[PDB]
């Protein structure tokens, strides 16, 4: 079940999308965050994304709606679709490898400014085969490793 | 990308840990 800490973590995600902190995520706000992740959804695509979480159909996502969806996806521990989605967030050029620059770009837009050493450390730890980049197999491990 | 974002933030929390 949801713990106080878990709700706080989910709130950290919610806050990233709810830019003006008015308690609801709008089409406009989602567009902004999506673009910051390297995506470029149309108005229709954004509305569809909101629709999947907007249980009462008022056109926006509130915290309870967000929590319900996030909690549901977390209980499905065997799911890999969200990991694949995260990989696509990083892999901007679609070459199947996350470069140090690609890792840094996402972290920067998530509000985490990292030094070159920090970025290289993150890559090194996940880079099992040592080729300097993180492939999908390595990514699954860095996203699920305890 | 709501959950994917959380997974990345979760990863960062882990990185900061040990
Ligand atoms: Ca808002
Ligand atoms: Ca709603
Ligand atoms: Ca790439
Ligand atoms: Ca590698
Ligand atoms: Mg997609
Ligand atoms: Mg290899």
């Amino acid at each position: 079940q949801l713990t106080e800490e878990q709700i706080a973590e989910f709130k950290e995600a919610f806050s990233l999308f709810d830019k003006d902190g008015d308690g609801t995520i709008t089409t406009k706000e989602l567009g902004t965050v999506m673009r910051s992740l390297g995506q470029n959804p149309t108005e229709a695509e954004l509305q569809d994304m909101i629709n999947e979480v907007d249980a009462d159909g008022n056109g926006t996502i509130d915290f309870p709606e967000f929590l319900t969806m996030m909690a549901r996806k977390m209980k499905d521990t065997d799911s890999e679709e969200e990991i694949r989605e995260a990989f696509r967030v990083f892999d901007k050029d679609g070459n199947g490898y996350i470069s140090a620059a690609e890792l840094r770009h996402v972290m920067t837009n998530l509000g985490e400014k990292l030094t070159d050493e920090e970025v290289d450390e993150m890559i090194r730890e996940a880079d099992i085969d040592g080729d300097g980049q993180v492939n999908y197999e390595e990514f699954v491990q860095m996203m699920t490793a305890k | 990308k709501f959950y994917a974002t959380f997974l990345i933030q979760e990863y960062f929390r882990k990185f900061k840990k040990r």
